[PDB]
């Protein structure tokens, strides 16, 4: 949310948030979900800079 | 800047009512309680609930929340640290005969 700035994760069961953070200033060109060889440990963000 | 908080109920196993909290003053949500990315000043926060009561708190952010009384701007009752609220049972909106 907020033009790339804020990131949240929820639980999908009760509505119970588990963690929120904030990012730098950008435009949020795109988002992806990366895994290295057999798991999905990481997520990726691209904000035009 | 930001606002850390705990919001607890005595024995009511919090998680359920986390589905209906939205803290106002800037809006935040529950896990515990955090409000990111605000400026510094004299803000009065409260923990909204439709089936519970929570007394507001007047932060004057370095963090110090003293009291809300609305009559005498200059007053210090030095509440220690963040937004303990005591969950004063269910509010009585119903009236007997």
């Amino acid at each position: 949310s907020n033009g790339g700035r804020i990131m949240r994760s929820w639980e999908t069961n009760i509505g119970g948030l588990n963690w929120e953070i904030t990012l730098d200033s950008g435009s949020f060109q795109a988002l992806g979900l990366v895994g290295l060889q057999e798991s999905v440990r990481y997520i990726a963000v691209l904000k035009k800079t | 800047f930001k606002i850390e908080g705990r919001a607890v109920v005595p024995g009511v196993k919090p998680q359920d009512w986390i589905s209906a909290a939205r803290v106002l003053v800037h809006v935040g949500f529950l896990k515990s309680f955090v409000v990111h990315d605000i400026p510094s000043g004299s803000y009065v926060v409260e923990v909204v609930s439709p089936a519970y009561r929570f007394d507001p708190v007047r932060v004057d952010i370095k963090m110090r929340a003293r009291y809300v009384n609305y009559i005498k701007t200059s007053e210090v009752v030095r509440l220690p640290y963040p937004l303990q609220m005591k969950s004063s049972g269910p509010p009585s909106y119903f009236i007997k005969r």
